[PDB]
């Protein structure tokens, strides 16, 4: 199969010359094999399902049917499967977003882009810290080199700013990896809420895997490379980085420090308020007073990404289910936005700058309608899963710390503010003159933006619908006598 | 260059023309 | 699985051929033959590297 | 915690200070290019002597200063004496941004050197290698390295304290009616 | 087998011509594959850590010696394919890569002062193999007596490497002046305990480390690989430091050494930091050396150093030729050619490598990814297992530090990759002369090994647990 | 917030701040032997200093490990300031 | 006599493309007033009144945070809470 696939792929590859149709093909096979695989997930159980071994002495290039288990583990249970159907639902999108904008070496973008859409998947599916580690290290490469050679005018700084921040953190998490590797002898996800390390062991252990988090969420305040990075990249990077990378944070903060570092997380639960509630308000404010749309719709993401943690450290259901259903709206909405500012916009006029837009409402009523329904998402107008999302994870907070979360609440008007400060003059007023018309919304633009607003519209509507996946997930985690 | 806030950016500014700011819709 | 090992290691020799063709400015399938010596040596080390480990396994079961 | 004397260790540290800045003066001396003299390496030294032995003073005094007047030893204390060294080196900027930056990031680093330990080597009878690891037995109290399967609520509920989901008995079992 | 080649060369040569030098190092390549593949079964000798003292007691054998003897054969080979085989056929490659008559016979004589060190049992030993390979070094350094830095390099290394040298030797004496003994063997827990040796061990330890050019005893070293031919440098920048660091590894006579943990975070600080400012190629790899010299560095302060310390030094060893070989490769894409014995100097030079040679300029993201340790490649997991050594015996501040050192080191890592993804305005169409087909392979080799070698490390693990334990 | 925050503090604990300091850290280091014309002179004399200086340190040490600290801490200074 | 292979032809690289008509008509004035909001980390300074931002947002700001949130840790319970009961558990 994988010969005669390889063979496959080698001819199309000589007679069309160009690599993305078949990039297509396999990206929507895979979305529909991660279906098929959903049909056939028990729900009824908390168990991993389709597990396999990786790199096995007794089989380096199989799958381990060995008694002794040294290889990388492998395998999913329903919260690692809602990520996983996220991440099928968003790739071919990234490689249909940028169809015709890319027309120099456009095979070595394509195949950049598909490999870190195939490394996230993958580490969606790790079952051990070292795996997990492995997968979550391996995209800064690949994404270094496409924000180098495919960005826009400030792209180096940004490829330097997307490895070097990444790595800080990354290490001081391998530091935590290592203690636990060395105090433990295992690594794997399976039992490792059975080992109780000593209290003050565990609150060491937490500070490199919280600082990784405070790096990949991000946090304040070590927030400011995400608007440079986002502002530089090319569309597919953008819309990868902001509706997947970012979720790999809080999925870590489920899978790698709840489970094994329970009292210590309880410990160390007001610092992270005091963090989430300083992300939350000062990153709102400061969104007030940009002036570049990339750079606007990469701030929201941090405000959001704020207000999911403070759901997710909640020790509640209703705020872990929160964090992760505010996760996928996230994930919906932000790349529809980025696909706004860096696909629409940018392709026609090569510029970001915000005083050079105004009035798009006279010639372009179908991306001003677009930019109008997405706006409102982003702010969590209700029947939107973003506003699920915000809900939950705020009742979630407000239990775990009554005034931190009321003064969280503030959430609401501070994101209204910014995001429809930005429509307000985007929509409104007379043409400007600075730019000549162009042509409305495409046809592939309206496919992308419509994907995504149904599928927010979906889960704003009945949010229930991902609870088959989760109902194991939000009792896993909450640490009560 | 009138207000307390454009004046702070004063040392912000080399070689970018100190503008006293009026209001557009004035 | 020994079938298995001697087939990655083979594509691990074709990786090497493919690698050392693209570096000298050539076609995929310049000089086709040389992917099969280079599978067949590579097919050689991997032979040689699970006949070790093998062997360590049984030292290590013997002393039980 | 029995004191430091304060006094007689800054005193030493003034001797070990003008000690390290003469040697470095006279190889500062020695490597120079230009004219040199025997008395010009004093001239031409940079104020590296002062260097050396404000620095000396400064730290070890303030280390001491503080472990006394808190009655610990910790990597608090190094922190302190960090802060003033890089007030002491940060004072030769002559510049106010460059001495806070200074104090509080020499205070910074000497902080997280006091927090692992204070050593460049290792206290080795304290790490992992050099002490009881893996599970522990019957009913033995739970060391820093070791690891249980199940710890006692009694120690949980002392070290987190009550409240917030953590109690002395289990909900449902305290609910329960009769 | 060394031996005999050694003896074979000298009258072979005698009797050749000099056009006959590269045939002559063809076959020298190709007899050294042979000794590597027939008697490679020796390994079976060392099951279950079996070790064994040989010549009166002067050798040590064990696996942790053999597998360090075969790595430097295999070093040996891929340095001795770059003399015997041309890039190009054309006029300018001839010039710039000759190997001269004598050469083959100096590299051979050095890898024999190399193992020798590897296997000192006794401190007689020791000091004969350190100077038969420093003598050997020095006259690899001079032989390409036409370039006035190269002369002036060998004179310097001369002079540092003999003071280096007679520190050894009264290291060796104050013991000897001890203890009535010349071997570390008789050190017993009892007569650590009981005397004090440290002053003399680490006298010995400081004499070995800065003749691999550690901190602050690096800028001399460093000097000698910029001025020296980059055949040459590819070779003396890599057998020493490997022979020296094995047999302090093996030897473990530093152990918890304040002085040596002083002098390593020093190392890795003044790697990473001089690094930064660097615009030559050499010199940048140079400053990388001193950076993973004091990574290894720190194994010396722990027992039970031997997995992580062979792991790093294989991967490292793989890394540093691949990175030679694709500076080497490019030389042919550069406008300006800066003289005969180091024909590209600067990195900027480099710049657009990847519109004339996209592969190359593939091989070359994935060595420096490799340097700066990114997963899954050869290098994190080579700087994986040394945290773990590390963090096992309590270097918690040492971690802090390497952690901080890799990240600085990542900068000037990326710098020869940012430079060589840039554009450049005219580009290459056609050529008709292709690189040569054996020195591609070998570098496509070392390629493949850092990309996929870490699907084998279970593998790996199993069999050392049954040689090494 | 924006600019002296987000753009001010919190760029100087991080990539402008970093970018400075490694440049004036890297540029002393490599011109620690930068004026001096006979690389054979210099090179031995930094082989003299780091034996004396380490015989030294290590006295200290044996004196009171404590009181070395700032000693490092001014050669540190020294080498990179 | 060091130069490179004769064998070598170099063209021009060209990213080839459409050369679609300018849209945007560019303001020099919009222009550099972006460049300057863009970069202004490169030129910012430590004065009295951004000093006084940095000491509100980053060190007073978290420290009134971090006391409320210490203090009011397992304070409040809310759920069922009936007349005359203490909604305070300490
Ligand atoms: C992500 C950020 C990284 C930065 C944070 C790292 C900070 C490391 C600090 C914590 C830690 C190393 C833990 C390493 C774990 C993995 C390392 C993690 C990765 C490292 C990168 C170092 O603890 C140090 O703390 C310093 C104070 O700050 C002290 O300074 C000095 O204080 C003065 C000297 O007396 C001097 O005046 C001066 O010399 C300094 O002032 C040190 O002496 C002390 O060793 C603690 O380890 C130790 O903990 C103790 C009791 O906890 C353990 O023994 C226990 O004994 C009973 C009670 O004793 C318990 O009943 C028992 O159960 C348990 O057996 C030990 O066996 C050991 O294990
Ligand atoms: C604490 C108490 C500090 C008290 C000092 C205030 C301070 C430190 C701010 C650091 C904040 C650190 C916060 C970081 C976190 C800390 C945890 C900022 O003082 C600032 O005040 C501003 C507003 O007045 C000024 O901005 C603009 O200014 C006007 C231009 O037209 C407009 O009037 C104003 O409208 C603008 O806005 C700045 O110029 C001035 O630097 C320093 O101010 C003073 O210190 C001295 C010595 O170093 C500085 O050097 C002095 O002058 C130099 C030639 O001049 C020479 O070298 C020398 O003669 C001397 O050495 C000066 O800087 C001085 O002024
Ligand atoms: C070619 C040129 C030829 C020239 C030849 C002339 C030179 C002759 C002698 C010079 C020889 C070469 C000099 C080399 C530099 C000497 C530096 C040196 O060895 O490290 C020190 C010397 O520890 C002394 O206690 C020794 C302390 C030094 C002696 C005191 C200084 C006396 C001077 C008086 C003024 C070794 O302790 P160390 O690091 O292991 O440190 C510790 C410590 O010793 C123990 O507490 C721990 O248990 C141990 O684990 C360890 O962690
Ligand atoms: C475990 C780690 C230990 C070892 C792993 C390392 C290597 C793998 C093991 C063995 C390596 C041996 C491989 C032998 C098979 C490799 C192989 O196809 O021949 C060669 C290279 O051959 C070595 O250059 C032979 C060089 C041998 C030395 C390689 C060591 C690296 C490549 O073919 P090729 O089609 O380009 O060769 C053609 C053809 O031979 C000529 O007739 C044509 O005229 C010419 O155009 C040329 O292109
Ligand atoms: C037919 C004869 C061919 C043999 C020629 C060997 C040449 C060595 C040349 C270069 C060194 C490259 C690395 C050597 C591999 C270590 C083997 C071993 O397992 O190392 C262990 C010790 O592990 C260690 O310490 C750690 C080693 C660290 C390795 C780091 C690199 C990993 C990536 C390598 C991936 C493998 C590629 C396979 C391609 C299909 C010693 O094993 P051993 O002493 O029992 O000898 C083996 C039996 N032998 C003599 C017949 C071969
Ligand atoms: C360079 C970065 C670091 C690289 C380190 C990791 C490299 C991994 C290389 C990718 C290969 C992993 C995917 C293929 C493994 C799955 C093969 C398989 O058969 O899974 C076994 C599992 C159980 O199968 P079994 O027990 O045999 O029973 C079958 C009953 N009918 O059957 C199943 O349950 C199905 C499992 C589906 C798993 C979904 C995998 C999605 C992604 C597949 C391709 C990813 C390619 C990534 C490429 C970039 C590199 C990361
Ligand atoms: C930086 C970049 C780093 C890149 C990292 C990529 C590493 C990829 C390593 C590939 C090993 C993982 C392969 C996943 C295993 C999937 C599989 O099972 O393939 C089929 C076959 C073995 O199958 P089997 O063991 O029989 O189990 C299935 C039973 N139902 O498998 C085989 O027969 C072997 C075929 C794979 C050969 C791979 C050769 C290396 C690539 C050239
Ligand atoms: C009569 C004399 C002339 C004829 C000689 C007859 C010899 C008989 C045997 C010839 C070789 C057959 C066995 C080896 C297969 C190699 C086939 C080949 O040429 O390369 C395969 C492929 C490119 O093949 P090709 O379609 O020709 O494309 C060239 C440019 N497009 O390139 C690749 O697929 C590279 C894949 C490398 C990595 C794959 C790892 C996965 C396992
Ligand atoms: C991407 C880049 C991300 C990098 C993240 C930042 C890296 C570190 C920056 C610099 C931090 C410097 C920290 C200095 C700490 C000062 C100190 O003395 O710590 C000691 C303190 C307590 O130590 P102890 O003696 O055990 O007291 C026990 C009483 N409960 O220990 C503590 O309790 C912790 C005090 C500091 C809390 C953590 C600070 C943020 C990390
Ligand atoms: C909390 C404090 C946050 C605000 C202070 C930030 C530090 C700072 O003041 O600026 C960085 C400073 C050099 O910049 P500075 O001179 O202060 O300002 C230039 C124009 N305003 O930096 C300095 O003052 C130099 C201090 C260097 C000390 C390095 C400590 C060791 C580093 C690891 C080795
Ligand atoms: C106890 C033993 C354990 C070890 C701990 C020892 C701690 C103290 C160690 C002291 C050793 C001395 C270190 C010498 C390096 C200082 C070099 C230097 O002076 O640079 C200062 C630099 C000034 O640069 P400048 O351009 O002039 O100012 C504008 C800044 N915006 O100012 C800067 O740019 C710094 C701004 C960055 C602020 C910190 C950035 C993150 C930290 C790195």
């Amino acid at each position: 199969i994988l010969l005669s696939s390889l063979y496959l792929f080698n001819r199309i590859l000589a007679w069309q010359g160009n690599v993305k149709h078949f990039y297509l093909f396999a990206s929507n096979l895979l979305l529909l094999f991660i279906v098929v695989l959903y049909i056939n997930f028990n729900t009824f159980s908390n168990s991993f399902q389709f597990n396999f071994e990786l790199f096995n002495s007794l089989n380096p290039f199989g799958l381990s049917n060995s008694d002794i288990s040294n290889g990388l583990l492998f395998g999913i249970d329903g919260l690692s499967l809602t990520f996983i159907l996220l991440t099928v639902l968003l790739i071919p999108l990234t490689l249909l977003g940028n169809w015709y904008n890319i027309n120099f070496n456009s095979n070595l973008y394509y195949t950049l882009v598909l490999a870190i859409g195939l490394v996230i998947l993958l580490n969606f599916w790790a079952l051990d810290y070292i795996s997990f580690y492995i997968l979550f290290e391996a995209t800064l490469p690949l994404l270094f080199i496409l924000i180098h050679i495919y960005g826009s005018s400030d792209s180096e700084r940004a490829s330097f700013y997307v490895l070097m921040f990444t790595l800080s953190g990354s290490l001081f998490m391998l530091l935590s990896i290592v203690v636990i590797s060395i105090v433990l002898n295992t690594t794997n996800f399976i039992n490792h809420n059975l080992f109780v390390l000593s209290l003050d062991l565990q609150t060491i252990i937490w500070l490199g895997l919280f600082i990784a988090i405070m790096v990949k969420t991000p946090l304040f305040p070590i927030h400011v490379w995400l608007p440079v990075v986002h502002s530089e990249s090319p569309l597919a990077g953008s819309m990868i980085l902001a509706g997947l990378i970012l979720k790999l944070a809080l999925y870590a903060i489920l899978r790698l420090l709840l489970p094994l570092l329970c009292e210590a997380q309880i410990l160390y639960t007001p610092m992270i308020y005091i963090i989430s509630l300083l992300t939350i308000i000062l990153t709102s404010l400061a969104t007030l007073r940009q002036i570049d749309l990339k750079v606007i719709i990469a701030y929201s993401s941090i405000s959001h990404m704020g207000i999911a943690i403070l759901g997710v450290c909640s020790n509640t259901s209703l705020g872990i289910y929160g964090s992760i259903v505010l996760g996928v709206a996230h994930g919906f909405v932000s790349p529809a936005l980025f696909l706004i500012v860096g696909g629409i916009l940018y392709d026609r006029y090569h510029i970001r700058i915000v005083n050079y837009y105004k009035g798009l409402t006279t010639y372009m009523p179908q991306l001003a309608t677009y930019i109008i329904i997405l706006s409102f998402a982003n702010i969590g107008t209700p029947l939107t899963g973003n506003f699920t999302g915000e809900f939950l994870s705020l009742q979630g907070g407000f239990i775990r710390n009554p005034i931190i979360g009321g003064i969280s609440c503030i959430s609401v008007l501070l994101a209204a503010i910014y995001q429809l400060k930005l429509t307000n003059k985007l929509t409104g007023g007379i043409s400007s003159i600075y730019m000549h018309r162009t042509n409305d919304v495409t046809i592939r633009e309206k496919f992308i933006m419509n994907i995504l607003i149904i599928s927010t519209l979906i889960i704003g509507i009945c949010p229930q619908i991902m609870y088959n996946l989760l109902y194991w997930t939000v009792n896993n985690y909450i640490y009560i006598i | 260059i009138r207000a307390s806030f454009d004046k702070a950016e004063e040392p912000m500014l080399g070689d970018y023309p100190d503008i006293d700011p009026f209001p557009a819709q004035l | 699985a020994l079938f298995t090992s001697l087939v990655g290691a083979s594509g691990l020799g074709f990786a090497t051929k493919f690698l050392s063709n693209k570096i000298r400015l050539k076609p995929a399938g310049y000089y086709p033959l040389g992917y099969v010596f280079s599978g067949v040596a590579w097919a050689g080390l991997g032979l040689v590297l699970h006949n070790v480990h093998q062997h360590s396994l049984e030292v290590l079961e013997k002393k039980k | 915690f029995h004191p430091y004397n304060t006094l007689g260790l800054a005193t030493q540290s003034a001797m070990v200070g003008l000690g390290a800045g003469v040697v470095a003066a006279a190889a500062r001396n020695s490597l120079a290019t230009g004219p040199r003299n025997i008395l010009t390496t004093f001239s031409k030294s940079g104020g590296v002597v002062t260097i050396f032995t404000g620095a000396s003073i400064a730290y070890v005094f303030t280390y001491c200063s503080a472990a006394n007047l808190r009655e610990r030893k910790d990597g608090w204390n190094h922190m302190w004496a960090g802060a003033a060294t890089g007030a002491v080196l940060g004072a030769r900027t002559k510049l106010v941004p460059a001495f806070i930056g200074w104090t509080v990031l020499c205070g910074a680093a000497c902080g997280l050197f006091g927090w692992t330990g204070a050593r460049f080597n290792a206290d080795r009878k304290a790490s992992l290698e050099q002490s009881p690891k893996g599970f522990v037995q019957e009913d033995a109290h739970q060391t820093f390295w070791e690891v249980v399967h199940r710890r006692p609520l009694s120690l949980t509920v002392e070290q987190l304290g009550e409240g917030r989901g953590i109690n002395a008995v289990p909900i449902a079992t305290a609910t329960e009616a009769p | 087998m060394l031996i005999l080649a050694i003896i074979s060369l000298i009258t072979f040569v005698s009797m050749s011509k000099l056009s006959d030098n590269r045939a002559i190092i063809r076959l020298i390549n190709i007899y050294l594959i042979l000794v590597l593949v027939l008697d490679s079964f020796l390994y079976l000798l060392f099951l279950n850590n079996q070790t064994y003292t040989v010549m009166g007691e002067l050798l040590i054998f064990n696996s942790f010696t053999f597998y360090i003897d075969m790595l430097i054969y295999f070093i040996m080979i891929v340095i001795s394919s770059l003399y015997g085989y041309n890039l190009y056929n054309n006029n300018l490659y001839k010039t710039l890569f000759e190997p001269k008559k004598e050469l083959i016979i100096l590299f051979l004589i050095n890898i024999l002062g190399a193992l020798l060190i590897v296997h000192s049992n006794d401190f007689i030993t020791l000091f004969v193999a350190i100077e038969l390979q420093s003598y050997s070094i020095y006259l690899i350094t001079a032989i390409y007596n036409s370039s006035y830095k190269a002369s002036k390099a060998s004179m310097l290394y001369f002079f540092m490497g003999g003071i280096l040298s007679i520190l050894i030797a009264y290291s060796i004496n104050t013991y000897y002046s001890v203890l009535n003994s010349y071997t570390l063997h008789s050190l017993d827990s009892l007569i650590i305990n009981t005397l004090d040796l440290n002053l003399i061990l680490i006298a010995l330890s400081l004499g070995l480390l800065f003749k691999i050019g550690i901190a602050p005893l690096h800028k001399w070293l460093i000097s000698i690989y910029e001025n020296t031919p980059i055949l040459i440098t590819i070779y003396i920048s890599l057998i020493p430091k490997i022979s020296i660091l094995s047999y302090l590894v093996l030897s473990n006579i530093s152990i918890n050494s304040l002085v040596i943990s002083i002098l390593a975070i020093l190392t890795l600080l003044v790697g990473s930091v001089g690094g930064l400012l660097q615009i030559k190629i050499k010199r940048l790899l140079a400053f990388s050396g001193l950076t993973n010299a004091g990574y290894m560095m720190l194994l010396l302060l722990l027992n039970n150093n031997e997995f992580s310390y062979l792991y790093y030094i294989t991967q490292y060893s793989i890394s540093h030729l691949a990175i030679f070989m694709i500076i080497i490769f490019s030389i042919y894409y550069i406008n300006y050619i800066n003289n005969q014995y180091n024909p590209i100097i600067y990195v900027n030079q480099l710049k657009g490598l990847i519109h004339d040679n996209a592969y190359l300029v593939l091989s070359m993201a994935i060595v420096v990814f490799s340097f700066i340790g990114i997963p899954p490649l050869l290098g994190f997991f080579g700087k994986l297992n040394i945290l773990m050594s590390i963090l096992n015996n309590g270097y918690y501040f040492i971690s802090i530090v390497l952690i901080v050192a890799s990240l600085i080191s990542a900068l000037y890592y990326l710098y020869l990759l940012n430079v060589s993804i840039q554009d450049k305005n005219n580009i290459l169409i056609n050529s008709n002369e292709t690189v040569s087909s054996v020195l591609s392979y070998i570098l496509s080799s070392l390629i493949i090994l850092i990309t996929f070698g870490f699907i084998y490390n279970s593998l790996i693990i199993d069999i050392f647990n049954v040689y090494f334990n | 917030i924006a600019h002296h925050v987000d753009k001010g503090s919190l760029y100087r604990l991080g990539p402008v701040g970093i970018n400075r300091l490694l440049n004036k850290a890297s540029y002393n280091v490599i011109n620690l032997s930068s004026n001096t014309r006979s690389s054979l002179s210099m090179n031995s004399m930094l082989i003299l200093i780091t034996i004396v200086s380490l015989l030294l340190l290590v006295l200290v040490m044996n004196v009171n490990f404590i009181i070395v600290i700032p000693v490092l801490i001014s050669i540190l200074y020294i080498l990179f300031s | 006599e060091l130069k490179p292979s004769s064998a070598i032809q170099r063209g021009p690289l060209n990213k080839g493309g459409w050369d679609a008509p300018h849209a945007l008509h560019n303001d020099g004035a919009i222009d550099r007033y972006a460049h300057w909001r863009t970069f202004y980390q490169e030129r910012f300074k430590y004065t009295r009144a951004t000093g006084k931002s940095t000491l509100i947002f980053l060190v007073a700001f978290p420290a009134l945070i971090g006391y409320v949130a210490y203090q009011s840790e397992g304070l409040f319970e809310f759920a069922g809470k009936r007349r005359g009961e203490s909604v305070t558990t300490r």
